[PDB]
């Protein structure tokens, strides 16, 4: 049992490798100085709209308005790279593409944000979040100013991440903590429960263990972590009601056929 | 599976 956990976790830690090009660790660095283009305002965002050579597309559409609606709109494009990167660290989870198609799709559309959120959080310090694959770092303090509804709707993912991070994690940690909330059998609407519960009790006997590993001295790691979760629901239910109040009070923007499908009909 | 995309993301 022992054994297998850990060849689990090795698996996962692996898989998450390669699906996240950009790490914990790799992030932690630039973050301590252990080089990036500074976004503050406006004009050094445009500066640095040449950071990873653009976030295009850069359609013919988000190309336009004021800087809060250029940067929701930059947003958009970053969260489908994740959503696919995510979903293909899902097929990595074994018995994961055994499940019924449906359940698949079930799990991935109520589960992608959360991942995001935690994900982002090693992107993050008190102070700002990295862009562009740690070539860029956007301050904090810009993200709130932003002012119609598009204030915090960054402020309460850095309020989260900061209590997140303290936790410490790392890379082999968070591999499995975002397997297991993939893995959540009470997702609205799944098919059969049984096969899904069966798979998360698994990566929780395995997310336990390395965490007594990994964390020796951090008492009840393991029950501070899933305390997490609800944390992150907040944050996530917090975000759609802000993506619900776009959709009407602001003007007419375009949204990503993928995000379009994700968001209707989810709470 | 009125998610298309992502059904197709998921189908290999
Ligand atoms: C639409 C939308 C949305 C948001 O969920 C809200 C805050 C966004 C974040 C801000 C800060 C931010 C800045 C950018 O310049 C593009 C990206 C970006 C985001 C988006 C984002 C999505 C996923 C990640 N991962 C998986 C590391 C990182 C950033 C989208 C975020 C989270």
């Amino acid at each position: 049992e022992s054994a297998d956990l850990r060849a689990l976790a090795k698996h996962l830690y692996d898989s998450y490798i390669k699906s996240f090009p950009l790490t914990k660790a790799k992030a932690r660095a630039i973050l301590t100085g252990k080089s990036p283009f500074v976004i503050y305002d406006m004009n050094s965002l445009m500066m640095g709209e040449d950071k990873i050579k653009f976030k295009h597309i850069t359609p013919l559409q988000e190309q336009s308005k004021e800087v809060a609606i250029r940067i929701f709109q930059g947003c958009q494009f970053r969260s489908v790279e994740a959503v696919q990167e995510i979903t293909e660290y899902a097929k990595s989870i074994p018995g994961f593409v055994n499940l019924d198609l449906n359940d698949q799709v079930t799990l991935l559309k109520y589960g992608v944000h959360e991942i995001i959120y935690t994900m982002l959080a090693s992107l993050m310090n008190k102070d700002g979040v990295l862009i562009s694959e740690g070539q860029g770092f956007m301050t904090r303090e810009f993200l709130k100013s932003l002012r119609k509804p598009f204030g915090d709707f960054m402020e309460p993912k850095f309020e989260f991440a900061v209590k997140f991070n303290a936790l410490e994690l790392d890379d082999s940690d968070l591999a499995i903590f975002i397997a297991v909330i993939i893995l959540s059998g009470d997702r609205p609407g799944l098919l059969n429960v049984k096969p899904i519960e069966d798979i998360q009790d698994n990566l929780l006997q395995a997310l336990e263990l390395q965490l007594k590993l990994n964390h020796p001295e951090s008492s009840q790691l393991f029950a501070k972590l899933l305390q997490k979760m609800t944390d992150l629901r907040q944050i996530v239910t917090e975000h759609v009601q802000l993506l619900q109040v776009i959709k009407k009070t602001e003007t007419d923007m375009s949204l990503h056929p993928l995000l379009q499908e994700i968001y209707k009909d989810l709470y | 599976e009125r998610h298309k995309i992502l059904h197709r993301l998921l189908q290999e």
